[PDB]
């Protein structure tokens, strides 16, 4: 990890993009992940059309 | 029980009983373990906690 912080301020304020926003985009990055596996793999076109 | 407060008063009493000087070296120390055993009580939050 390069970034360190604390949502602590959620408790406090109202911004919870801190427990929120993190979620999701972990989410959209594993979807990469897949992708990442699924050419690094020598995958035929056919496979990741699907 | 240990509070804000509390451990206030903790060095309060110290001072107007006994005096400054050994305030001080109390202060200093404590500061010390205290950050030790704060890093090992990890507060964590986001979604999970």
């Amino acid at each position: 990890v390069d970034i360190v912080l604390n949502p602590l301020g959620v408790p406090s304020r109202m911004n919870i993009g801190q427990i929120l926003e993190t979620h999701l985009g972990m989410a959209a990055k594993g979807i990469g992940d897949k992708i990442n596996a699924m050419l690094k793999q020598q995958q035929e076109v056919a496979k990741l059309r699907e | 029980a240990l509070g804000k407060k509390a451990i206030s008063k903790m060095l309060n009493t110290c001072y107007r009983i006994l005096g400054l000087k050994p305030t001080v070296i109390f202060a200093d120390q404590i500061m010390y373990t205290g950050f030790a055993y704060a890093a090992r009580s990890g507060a964590s939050v986001g979604i999970d906690d």
